[PDB]
């Protein structure tokens, strides 16, 4: 310090060091320490164990298998030199599983499977058989229209709280066509994309296609609802 | 015959198809047997359909619970601050809970809002995948499923929509020696939509997607220039057709 | 700082690093194969004269101006360290 | 505690995005499934790499 | 009060952001996915030419 100075402060302004009013001596400042405490658990149907994770802290401050990671102190769980597919992500590349009796360990993340590949300037690989297939994707539409009465929410059924919230000016007016924006906004969503044909088309009586199988895609007459066995499952799984 | 068209779109000839017909019908029904089973299998797997409802939910909750509370005020009820106080520090309690109970709504308004458009953009990718996977053959990578997509199917669900992808993968490849061009006379000659492949002793020509060896033709090839600025050519012949 | 914490990205830059490296071997050795299936070796002249086919030019055009291409590629491969650390608004996304 | 739930919504909001950016990093990179590597010789008909 | 307003302000912003920074990331992986592992037709998308 120069010698008239007291205490220094930081750029965001807080008093970081400070002059010993007895001995001309600096000390430092230091925040004591806080961090979040975090559980992890291979679910109560699996075992009752579990391990701590105490974020952004030192191991020397929380008094076992005791770890220090970049993430912070690790209490419970006992760390090996494999390394596996990631299971439950704690961070900066470290994962812990539930392996063999049994325990909770924690290891680094594997990319995957190594492979090299024999290049050369003369020799092609080419495929003599090829395979048909199948993949699944799901993509959400629409969400839940709702409608909100302001006065019937705030005042509930006085008069005199009426009274007042009205000098408040126009704030019930904004709430309302924001809403009912939404609500039109999900109803173009949806014919945005399931009506995209102009006629309605049949299928023929004699279900023939040279050998492939429909049924599983196709409508069900049987059933009241006219769904295909595929699309009940999906109705009745949400 | 439509399947034929789709193989075409991929770069595979036609006869592939007939010659492998009641294969591929099995191969076809075999893979669309197991999607019930992978679907029920893992609940997971329609979770984010179920993650929107939950959210909707979790929100409303909220929404009710701000009314059951002081928000610093004498009590949450407003009917006993009618009662039990007098008009000049009854307006002072009424407008503290009318300021707590509006903030609320309008962070709820403004959550909506957000999420909204967040669904819009996914409405979006959905309109656009149905016109161009389900309408049409797609030669963009990776849009309509893994693989050389072939064709699609779409399902309906509960504010949502699922497709299946049907596409080609190859399988079972073979090694062997290969040469840019062929000299025969003097003259280099190129393959016209094939390649050049040797079995070790003799030298063919196939498509690039499916093992299929022809004998080297002229109708097979085209000439162009001598055989000195290519790099990597091979010595060969070239059968000609017209031997009268 | 004052109840306000940062949390450390689940993957390290070194993997991150090593994916880039892994999508570079693949395209350079396989094509566009193993993005579709198993990776298929191709010499690497043959992939150029493909793409070049993929555009409607035909193959001896590449075959003919081989060394020509290489030396344009290297060339502009080259340039791109200079152009890139010359303006440091180029990076301003980030 | 007599104002009532509002660190709820924000530390739930907070994780909501922290979780987001992780997999918003995984959906680029993470598209391989194999760690393909380079011949030991670099040589590729005159390109330089 | 006071202080709770100015960090609901800074968990909004922080929300707008997030999904800026998704459709940002979003458009990445298209990118990667029909530039890097093929080749592409679309005018515009893969550079200039
Ligand atoms: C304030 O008073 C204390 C004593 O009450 C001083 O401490 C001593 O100061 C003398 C100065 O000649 C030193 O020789 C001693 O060594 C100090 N004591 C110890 C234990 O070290 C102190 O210096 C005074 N402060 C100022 C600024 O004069
Ligand atoms: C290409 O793969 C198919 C698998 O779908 C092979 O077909 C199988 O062949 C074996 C023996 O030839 C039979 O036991 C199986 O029943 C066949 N599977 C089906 C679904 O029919 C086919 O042989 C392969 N191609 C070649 C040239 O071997
Ligand atoms: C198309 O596939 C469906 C479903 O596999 C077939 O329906 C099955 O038919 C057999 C007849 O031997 C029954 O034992 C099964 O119970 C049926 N399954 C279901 C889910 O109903 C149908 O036969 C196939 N069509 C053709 C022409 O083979
Ligand atoms: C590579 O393939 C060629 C073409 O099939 C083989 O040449 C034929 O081999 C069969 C039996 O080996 C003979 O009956 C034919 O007469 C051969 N063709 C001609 C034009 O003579 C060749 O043997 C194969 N080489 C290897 C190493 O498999
Ligand atoms: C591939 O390119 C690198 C860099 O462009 C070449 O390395 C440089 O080569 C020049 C000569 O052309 C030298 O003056 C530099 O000192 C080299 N730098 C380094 C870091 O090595 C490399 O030689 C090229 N490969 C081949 C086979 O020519
Ligand atoms: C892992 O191997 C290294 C190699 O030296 C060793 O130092 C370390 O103690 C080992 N740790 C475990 C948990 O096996
Ligand atoms: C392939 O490259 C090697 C050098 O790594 C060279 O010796 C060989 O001749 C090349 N092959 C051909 C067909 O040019
Ligand atoms: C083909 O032969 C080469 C030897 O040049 C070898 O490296 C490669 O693995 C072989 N491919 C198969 C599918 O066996
Ligand atoms: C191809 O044949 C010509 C003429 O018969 C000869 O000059 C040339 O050396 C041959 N090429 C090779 C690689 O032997």
């Amino acid at each position: 310090f120069l010698p008239f100075q007291q205490f220094g402060r930081d750029i965001a302004d807080t008093t970081d060091a400070v002059r010993d009013p007895q001995t001309l001596e600096i000390l430092d400042i230091t925040p004591c320490s806080f961090g979040g405490v975090s559980v992890i658990t291979p679910g109560t149907n699996t075992s009752n164990q579990v391990a701590v994770l105490y974020q952004g802290v030192n191991c020397t401050e929380v008094p076992s298998n005791v770890f220090q990671t970049r993430a912070g102190c690790l209490i419970g769980a006992e760390y090996v030199n494999n390394s596996y597919e990631c299971d439950i992500p704690i961070g900066a590349g470290i994962c812990a599983s539930y392996q063999t009796s049994q325990s909770i360990i924690a290891y680094k993340m594997h990319l995957g499977a190594e492979n090299s590949v024999a290049y050369s300037n003369n020799s092609i690989a080419i495929p003599t058989n090829f395979t048909i297939s199948v993949t699944t994707e799901i993509l959400p539409v629409s969400m839940t229209k709702t409608s909100v009465d302001c006065t019937m929410y705030i005042c509930g059924d006085s008069t005199e709280c009426s009274n007042l919230l009205l000098q408040y000016g126009s704030f019930c007016t904004q709430l309302k066509r924001a809403l009912t924006g939404i609500a039109v906004e999900q109803d173009k969503n949806t014919q945005e994309v399931f009506a995209q044909v102009k006629q309605i088309y049949k299928t023929p009586p004699i279900k023939y296609f040279g050998g492939f199988n429909f049924s599983q895609i196709l409508p069900d007459p049987s059933k009241p609802s006219k769904r295909s066995p595929i699309e009940d499952l999906l109705f009745n799984k949400v | 015959m439509q399947m034929a068209y789709r193989f075409n779109g991929i770069g595979v000839t036609q006869n592939v198809l007939y010659e492998n017909q009641k294969l591929i019908a099995n191969q076809f029904n075999s893979a669309i047997g197991k999607i019930q089973d992978s679907l029920s299998s893992t609940p997971s797997a329609l979770g984010k359909l179920q993650n929107v409802v939950n959210h909707n939910a979790q929100a409303l909750n909220t929404l009710v619970k701000q009314l059951s509370s002081n928000f610093g005020a004498i009590s949450s009820v407003l009917n006993d601050i009618l009662s039990r106080l007098d008009p000049p520090e009854a307006e002072v309690q009424i407008d503290r809970l009318i300021t707590g109970r509006l903030q609320s709504l309008q962070t709820y308004v403004t959550q909506q809002l957000i999420r909204a458009a967040e669904i819009r953009a996914s409405a979006n990718l959905a309109a656009t995948k149905m016109s161009e996977c389900v309408l049409g053959q797609s030669k963009r990578v990776d849009f309509c499923g893994k693989g050389y997509h072939l064709m699609s199917f779409p399902q309906s669900a509960p504010h949502g929509v699922v497709f299946l992808h049907v596409t080609y993968v190859p399988a079972q490849e073979k090694n062997f020696t290969t040469a840019p061009a062929i000299c025969h006379d003097g003259k280099a000659h190129f393959p016209r939509e094939g390649v050049f492949v040797s079995n070790g002793t003799h030298w063919f020509v196939t498509q690039r997607n499916f093992y299929e060896p022809q004998i080297i033709t002229t109708d097979n090839t085209f000439v162009s220039g001598n055989c000195d600025v290519v790099i990597g050519i091979v010595n060969n012949t070239v059968y000609d057709p017209l031997q009268p | 700082f004052n109840g306000l914490t940062v949390l450390p990205p689940l993957l390290t830059d070194e993997m991150i690093a090593q994916y880039t490296s892994a999508l570079l071997a693949g395209t350079i050795t396989s094509g566009w194969t193993f993005g579709a299936g198993p990776a298929l070796q191709i010499p690497f002249p043959m992939q150029m004269a493909y793409r070049f086919n993929g555009i409607g030019v035909t193959q001896n055009v590449l075959y003919e101006n081989q060394k020509l291409i290489a030396n344009q590629f290297n060339s502009a491969i080259g340039k791109i360290q200079d152009s890139l650390s010359s303006t440091p608004s180029a990076l301003g996304k980030l």
